[PDB]
């Protein structure tokens, strides 16, 4: 219902622990969006996928096939 | 050392221009069309100063996070990476900086929060440095690899014409002049910043201008718009009140003039920082003195108030 | 060849298909460029504070004399309207040029050429880009170079056969477990360690990280 | 300049590319083994 945040008192959309990209920016690294009914949710943005790339001194990769990309800009 | 955002603020004409009084909103209607021009200028400034984090910082959709084994070769990574030991995600060298540089919400200027906390720059910052000393430029350009930094370093010599014998052959000594630099430009730095401090300076010296200028009479009889409403009558106190509402406005303009200029040189700089991110940080670029003055291998970015350094 | 091709005629089919789903800094400019010339056309309907909003109703009902300071007020609220307006487009102008500078430096480099800097001419590594006609602007299709599929391996950045340490000239010492290989740093291409491949640089006790491997040398059985 | 092993590199088999052309070469190291 009454949500409060660093960027203000934000209501008429509850608060949810988990994080999710952000679609609609609101302020000081929260967001909210319209998902599941379903209503508008506020969270944390998630900053991407968290994935740790395994390193060692001993150990290379070398990629065996590619995609040919057109980017439009 | 080069600035990517300022100061976000929001100034509407009722709070500023107008204070408790309704008769200044009614003469506001007739310059009502100036007052949407402003507040559109500051809203797309502020999104301007939005899109400039985005465009510098989050260059990677993948966030990458540091392997728990430090042992690089012999490079010592310390000053870089962020530390454990304090909660924050800022790196020694990004703490050293934050403290190095350092109310105007009185009359309705009010600070508009950036969209990206320090915490989560210092965190860009930080997926960026381990993505850098894990692959190289593999993540900035496809799916990310894994590779040796001692290959990686190899590899960033052969762009600059130098074959990859001369390196492991005195690994150790490259490693400790790497260590050395990185100790030398800690202890310089701790000695302060030029262009950080010259737009947040130029932004307070603006705000307090702004406050000033409430003060002028404007060739008026009083300077607060209170006391002629409090002592005259409004019919012939008419022409005073509208004398502050132009002086008022005139001051605005010129303040949204000169903030517009100073927003279109902070996307210059922002945009010239992205590149050099792009160029140095994700990958090695071949133009001569464009990363530094001499050869350049490769660029580590640090986290900083309202700006980005490059350890070239 | 065949796979290369229909990949691009794929990516073409893609971008043509997610085009016809609007952009975002083509109608960005003619949306600022309306708003601007909307907010001067309603500037003319107020009325600055005088007491009339057209020249001609305060023209007929009081006399020019009487009417000085109205159109006196009206001249200088319309010519701060029109220098705002003015200083608005300017800056505008300013960005739309570094826009086009930008643009011109892209279709020199990345159109007329491989520009070797890279996530400049698209994500990834660039080949090649094609122009397009746009009303009031440009697009490029940026046709990049990016790895879909890797695997595992263990490096080693020198070979020691006779005492001797031997570095690859462009690619690097891979292995899947048991034999060793050299492939470049861009496609899986795994090749026999030779000597046309590789060149001496000193002995094979400064480099912290070795290999035990052997070189082929093909002048050798071509000998006999 | 004569085609020779120096600036030629071998990779793959002959029937991979459309258009291909029969041609030798001088192989630099044959004479000198004489
Ligand atoms: C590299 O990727 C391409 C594209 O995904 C693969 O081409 C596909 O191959 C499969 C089986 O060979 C076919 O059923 C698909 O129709 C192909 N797609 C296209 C677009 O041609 C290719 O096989 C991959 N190469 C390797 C070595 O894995
Ligand atoms: C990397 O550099 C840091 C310097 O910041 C080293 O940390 C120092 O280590 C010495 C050795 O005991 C201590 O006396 C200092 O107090 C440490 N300084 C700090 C700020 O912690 C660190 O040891 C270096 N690591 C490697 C592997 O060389
Ligand atoms: C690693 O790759 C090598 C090269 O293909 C493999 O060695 C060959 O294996 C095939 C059968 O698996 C044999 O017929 C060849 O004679 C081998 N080549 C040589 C030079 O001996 C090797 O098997 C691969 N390793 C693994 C674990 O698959
Ligand atoms: C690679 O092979 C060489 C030669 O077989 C090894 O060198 C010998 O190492 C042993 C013990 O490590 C010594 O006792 C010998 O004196 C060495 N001989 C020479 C000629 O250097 C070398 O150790 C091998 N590499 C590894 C990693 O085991
Ligand atoms: C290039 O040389 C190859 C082999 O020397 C030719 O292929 C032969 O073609 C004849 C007639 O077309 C066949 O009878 C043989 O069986 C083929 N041999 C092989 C190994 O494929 C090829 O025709 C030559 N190309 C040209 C243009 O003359
Ligand atoms: C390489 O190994 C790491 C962990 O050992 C794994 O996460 C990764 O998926 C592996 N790469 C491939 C291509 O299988
Ligand atoms: C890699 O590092 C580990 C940990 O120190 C060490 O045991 C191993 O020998 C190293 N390998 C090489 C090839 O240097
Ligand atoms: C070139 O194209 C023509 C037109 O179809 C074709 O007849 C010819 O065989 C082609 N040559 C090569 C070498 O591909």
């Amino acid at each position: 219902n009454v949500f409060q945040t660093r960027a203000g008192c934000l209501i008429g959309a509850e608060h949810v622990n988990n994080s999710y990209e952000c679609d609609i920016p609101i302020g000081a690294g929260i967001c909210a969006s319209y998902q599941t009914s379903q209503s508008i949710i506020a969270y944390t943005m998630s900053l991407g996928a968290e994935n740790s790339v395994a390193y060692s001194n001993n150990s290379i990769a070398i990629p065996t096939n590619f995609t040919i990309s057109v980017t439009t800009e | 050392i080069l600035p990517v955002s300022m100061t976000k603020t929001s100034v509407d004409c009722t709070m500023y221009i107008c204070g408790d009084s309704t008769e200044c909103s009614n003469l506001l209607l007739q310059y009502g069309s100036f007052c949407t021009q402003l507040n559109r200028a500051l809203t797309g400034i502020a999104v301007e100063q939005d899109k400039n984090t985005q465009e510098v910082f989050a260059q990677v959709k993948q966030i990458y996070k540091t392997p728990p084994i430090k042992d690089f070769g012999g490079f010592n990574f310390s000053q870089i990476l962020p530390d454990p030991s304090k909660p924050s995600k800022r790196s020694p060298i990004e703490d050293l900086l934050f403290n190095k540089v350092t109310a105007q919400k009185f009359n309705g200027l009010t600070v508009l929060p950036p969209l990206l906390t320090d915490e989560m720059i210092a965190q860009y910052t930080s997926a960026l440095l381990a993505g850098t000393i894990t692959s190289g430029w593999t993540f900035g350009a496809g799916p990310a690899l894994q590779i040796p930094f001692p290959m990686q370093m190899a590899y960033r010599f052969n762009g600059i014409g130098v074959t990859q014998n001369v390196l492991y052959e005195n690994q150790k000594l490259i490693a400790n002049q790497f260590n050395s630099a990185i100790g030398k430009i800690q202890d310089s730095l701790s000695s302060a910043l030029g262009k950080l401090q010259d737009v947040v300076n130029q932004n307070a010296q603006a705000l307090n201008t702004l406050v000033k200028q409430l003060s002028s009479n404007f060739g008026a009889i009083s300077s607060v718009l209170n006391d002629i409403l409090s002592r005259l009558d409004p019919p012939e106190a008419e022409v005073q009140i509208d004398r502050l509402i132009t002086g008022r406005l005139q001051s605005l303009q010129t303040y949204v003039t000169q903030q517009l200029i100073r927003a279109a040189e902070i996307r210059a700089s922002a945009n010239l920082a992205a590149t050099k991110m792009s160029e140095c940080v994700l990958g090695q670029s071949k133009r001569v003195d464009f990363c530094g003055k001499g050869y350049h291998l490769m660029s580590f970015p640090q986290s900083a108030p309202h700006g980005v350094v490059f350890l070239h | 060849q065949k796979l290369i091709a229909n990949q691009f005629n794929s990516a073409i089919g893609k971008i043509q298909d997610s085009l016809s789903s609007a952009l975002g800094k083509l109608q960005d400019v003619v949306n600022q460029n309306a708003q601007a010339l909307n907010t001067l056309v309603k500037q003319l309907s107020s009325n600055f504070g005088a007491i009339s909003s057209v020249l001609n109703d305060i023209l007929s009902r009081l006399d020019p004399p009487e009417a000085e300071v109205q159109i006196d007020r009206l001249i200088t609220g319309r010519l701060q309207s029109l220098q705002t307006y003015v200083t608005q487009q300017l800056i505008r102008a300013a960005e739309i040029r570094a826009s086009a500078n930008l643009a011109a430096t892209k279709m020199s480099e990345c159109v007329l050429g491989q520009s070797k800097r890279v996530d400049f001419c698209g994500k990834g590594y660039h080949l090649m880009s094609f122009p397009q006609s746009a009303p009031h602007g440009v697009v490029f299709l940026h046709v990049t170079y990016v790895p879909a599929q890797e695997k595992n391996f263990t490096t080693a950045p020198a070979i020691c056969h006779d005492g001797k340490a031997h570095f690859p000239r462009e690619g690097v010492f891979v292995s899947n477990g048991t034999h060793w290989f050299v492939t470049q740093r861009n496609f899986y291409e795994p090749q026999i360690i030779t000597t046309d491949n590789t060149f001496v640089s000193g002995n094979c006790d400064v480099v912290i990280g070795i290999v035990n491997n052997t070189v082929y040398d093909p002048l050798q059985p071509e000998l006999d």
